[PDB]
RNA sequence: CCCGGCGAGGGGAGUGAAAAAGAACCUGAAACCGUGUACGUACAAGCAGUGGGAGCACGCUUAGGCGUGUGACUGCGUACC
RNA sequence: GUAACGGGGCUAAACCAUGCACCGAAGCUGCGGCAGCGACGCUUAUGCGUUGUUGGGUAGGGGAGCGUUCUGUAAGCCUGCGAAGGUGUGCUGUGAGGCAUGCUGGAGGUAUCAGAAGUGCGAAUGCUGACAUAAGUAACGAUAAAGCGGGUGAAAAGCCC
């Protein structure tokens, strides 16, 4: 009962190398290296998943500032403002135009300096 | 319309064959040929002959004019290498490999 | 294999080889080592299991309507042919023949057929009475395998 | 036109003529979405509110597909000590198309 | 089909004169440094930058106005003997005006790559004399 | 025609299966059988 | 010195990119004689500017 | 029938079901060396990957940054045993 | 080579006193999906609803499945009316795996379900094969050297003369 072996693996290479096309050099050609490049890119693609979002909200938060402080009071006071007046909620990705042209939303800027209490 | 010449088994290796072949990379036959001869690398004359294969067989059975037709492909591969133990200073004993090429010139009209 | 006064290990203290004998199982030809092995792992089997699982089959094959029971089916003669134009005349064809009366003109007669077949019920086993489409028997084996059943 | 709302209980900027993606939704691929807790219009506009439930104000939308995903693999892991374990997840979804937003 | 996100298309620089006058050299090197990165506007991309095209005509001829520059002279490897050769914070001022302003706004920005693509955006030379103003920008006090 | 119709019950059959193979599976470190000295390394089968 | 790595195929084409050896253009007729040569430089076998060269 | 030196090697023409069967000839990976297209590389860099993407061909993207293949540029980020 | 804020920069943009804010993690949390299992309801051979702590994991324990070589139905059925083999992609499953299909391909293939094993390689400075690598880099064998016309020849400073 000779077995003749490398036929099941071989589909697991050809899956892994498959996979680790669009890749460089050997790690799109050669087993080894398409292993290793595949394993580093499922733990990073799986940080990003969440880590695209904390990273982007910084760019929300910075846009939103120009514009707030042009409209009075700054950021943080804004957002304890937002907190303060009843209703509303409080966020921050309200505005993706505090970017440019930031005199528009100046009554809610109002709303919350007022409110913050 | 498309014609292989082709020299199987001669006296090269890629890297002696390439330097000639960026040259007349895609260049047309008949310009190509006069910057070819003006290379007075050994290389340049095994790819001349070869060249001159590549041009004339089209004006044949396949086409017609030699003029016309253009160098579409230029390529050479790994031929099969004979090994030599080579003798050598303090009893050394190391590899020596006989290189060959496989050099390919395609014309067609293009 | 060819070789035990002669070790491709020797005085290792470089970057080698790791086998250290010529006989070696990881050697391109050298005799593998989960080899010179058996092909099951035990055969006895106790005397009431095996006898209990003939009778627990047996019972199936009446619940799924395989027997019907017919004595003799031979002929004048031990001619393959002449059995199965009886057969068909009886309406059961592809069925496993049991001779309990080992009848020359039966057992050497329905046999030309991929599975018109006959057997003898000498040395019954579990896996015969499951082949072909159906089990019909003789009389005279339901007397003579019953008794290695009981 | 540009606008923000809560939703299941994010909150959402979105562009007009955009097709986005959102948590599950009851409704079926050919059948109106419509927002009620929009919590401002703003593109150039000057609003007083951030609040929700109102009622001039709603994003119109409609359902472009209801779908469920594609495998996805998670791979966890940690080097110098033989560990490495992998799962798949798919998780169900809605396409919404925003042809809406009123002030 | 995808969720809102951002992309280099909808973000542009325009051209700005700082004339903003007799300010401090730190003083007015962040406020720049935050306009070339663009803050004091927008950030909005992950991956480019708001920006300005950014000359400076104004105020460009006053020193540190503190400590900073006695631990900091800038050594380099350049070849010595018994020691090793630097530029001094000394020599800046005597070779045109804007070196001094120049290692202001530089340091001001992030890694290799990023803060080149920033940095080239900046012009500064001989200040409130100098030609390379010719176009009349957008007016801007800071 | 019940032949190729056998199946027993759960825990009395080997399912085609031999282990310390795969080093994602996490049989490329030893599995049923410790480590070190001479009782998990070449062997244990000469200890009495 | 050793290495320490299997180098890149795209090294091994940049190193030879600028070696290879150069030629004069456009296939040339001659003042003298129908014959082509390698411009400005005597014709191999006839007349450039009179006589003809070359032996064995 | 074509090229060449008496040569090497190949094509065209014709054989055949097939020469993407041309003689190492079964179909044929992967190492292996080179062409051809698309798009890319000269303010430009690091486990070469992930996240974000102008742009270019094709999909009316329901133009609202998307599918597919690539990709100036860049946030983030230390191989496996 | 600053290099004892991580750096620019800050003679207040520091530090201290009173006080307030914000940003800041898969945490805390909401939306949506999902695993097994406690409690209670319906009430069961087979499950489902409400509710619930829960689901990172080596050493190491314990349980299950896949396919490859081969066996049984396979004695049947599918096959040049396009099989194995190669290749891109979609679908599917927790993963292995499985399944579909255009191109390729011109003879081979198959469950269910059970069962044996020379049973899957990426590592052993493991063994073997084809062949890559730094590189067209280094080396020019006592430096008993060479010249140049004719010729056998396709090709000649070095051969023959």
């Amino acid at each position: 009962a000779r077995v003749k072996r490398g036929v099941i693996a071989r589909a697991r290479h050809k899956k892994i190398l498959k996979q680790a096309k669009g890749y460089y050099g050997a790690r799109s050609r050669v087993y080894r290296v398409a292993f290793q490049a595949v394993i580093k890119a499922g733990q990073y693609a799986y940080r990003d998943r969440r880590q695209r979002k904390r990273q982007f909200r910084q760019l929300w938060i910075a846009r939103i500032n120009a514009a707030a402080r042009q409209n009075g009071i700054s950021y943080s006071k804004f957002i304890n403002g937002l907190k303060k007046a009843s209703v509303e909620i409080d966020r921050k990705i309200l505005a993706d135009i505090a970017v440019f042209d930031k005199v528009a939303f100046t009554a809610l800027v109002e709303k919350a300096k007022a409110a913050l209490a | 319309m498309e014609t292989i010449a082709k020299h199987r088994h001669a006296r090269s290796s890629a890297q002696k064959v390439r330097l000639v072949a960026d040259l007349i990379r895609g260049k047309k036959v008949s310009q190509a040929l006069d910057i070819l001869t003006y290379t007075n690398k050994k290389a340049a004359v095994l790819v001349k002959k070869v060249l001159e294969s590549a041009i004339a067989n089209a004006e044949h059975n396949d086409g017609a004019d030699i003029d016309d037709l253009k160098v579409t492909k230029i390529f050479v591969d790994e031929g099969p290498s004979m090994k030599r133990i080579m003798p050598r200073a303090k009893g050394r004993a190391d590899r020596i490999l006989k290189r060959t090429s496989h050099i390919t010139v395609v014309v067609s009209d293009r | 294999v060819t070789g035990s006064g002669k070790k491709p290990w020797r005085q290792k203290g470089t970057g080698r080889a790791r086998s250290g004998s010529i006989k070696s199982p990881i050697w391109r030809s050298g005799g593998v080592t989960f080899a010179a092995r058996p092909q099951d792992h035990s055969q006895k089997v106790n005397k009431k299991m095996y006898r209990g699982a003939l009778k627990s089959i047996l019972s199936e094959l009446v619940r799924q309507d395989r027997l019907i029971v017919v004595e003799k089916f031979s002929v004048e003669a031990p001619k393959t042919k002449l059995l199965a134009q009886k057969l068909k005349d009886m309406a059961l064809e592809d069925v496993l023949i049991i001779t309990g009366e080992l009848d020359e003109n039966l057992f050497l007669a329905a046999r030309n057929l991929h599975k018109v077949d006959v057997r003898d019920a000498t040395g019954i086993d579990p896996v015969s009475l499951i082949a072909f489409d159906k089990v019909v028997m003789t009389a005279d084996a339901v007397k003579q395998v019953e008794e290695m059943l009981a | 036109m540009y606008a923000v709302f809560q939703s299941g209980g994010k909150q959402h900027r979105v562009s007009e003529g955009q097709t986005v993606r959102l948590e599950k939704l009851d409704i079926a691929t050919g059948e109106t979405v419509e927002f009620a807790e929009v919590l401002m219009i703003a593109n150039g506009e000057e609003v007083k509110i951030g609040v929700p439930f109102v009622d001039g104000g709603v994003i119109k939308a409609e359902v472009v597909a209801h779908g469920r995903g594609e495998k996805v693999k998670i791979v966890k892991f940690r080097r110098r000590k033989h560990y490495r374990k992998q799962q798949g997840h798919r998780q169900w979804f809605t396409d919404v198309k925003i042809t809406g937003i009123s002030a | 089909m995808k969720t809102f996100t951002a992309k280099p298309e909808t973000v542009k620089r325009d051209w700005y004169v700082v004339d903003a006058t007799g300010k401090t050299l730190g003083r007015l090197a962040t406020e720049l440094a935050r306009r070339l990165r663009g803050k004091h506007k927008a950030e909005y991309t992950p991956h480019v930058d708001t920006g300005d095209y950014i000359i400076v005509l104004n105020a460009d001829k006053v020193a540190v106005t503190g400590n900073k520059r006695t631990d900091k002279v800038y050594y380099h490897h350049t070849g010595h003997i018994g020691g090793i050769k630097q530029a001094t914070f000394e020599e800046m001022i005597a070779r045109r005006p804007e070196r001094v302003i120049e290692i202001a706004v530089k340091g001001m920005l992030p890694k290799g790559p990023l803060g080149r693509a920033m940095f080239r955006k900046l012009k500064v030379y001989a200040g409130n004399e100098h030609n390379h103003a010719a176009q009349q920008p957008q007016v801007l006090d800071i | 025609m019940r032949l190729n119709t056998l199946s027993p019950a759960e825990g009395s059959k080997k399912a085609g299966k031999r282990l310390g193979r795969g080093i994602g599976s996490g049989l490329g470190k030893t599995g049923g059988r410790g480590h070190k000295g001479q009782k998990s390394r070449s062997g244990g089968g000469v200890r009495r | 010195a050793v290495q320490q790595n299997k180098p890149t195929r795209s090294k091994r084409g940049m190193r030879r990119s600028h070696d290879a050896l150069t030629a004069v253009t456009s296939l040339s007729v001659d003042k003298t004689s129908g014959e082509k040569h390698l411009r400005h430089h005597i014709t191999a076998d006839g007349y450039y500017r009179g006589r003809k060269v070359i032996a064995k």
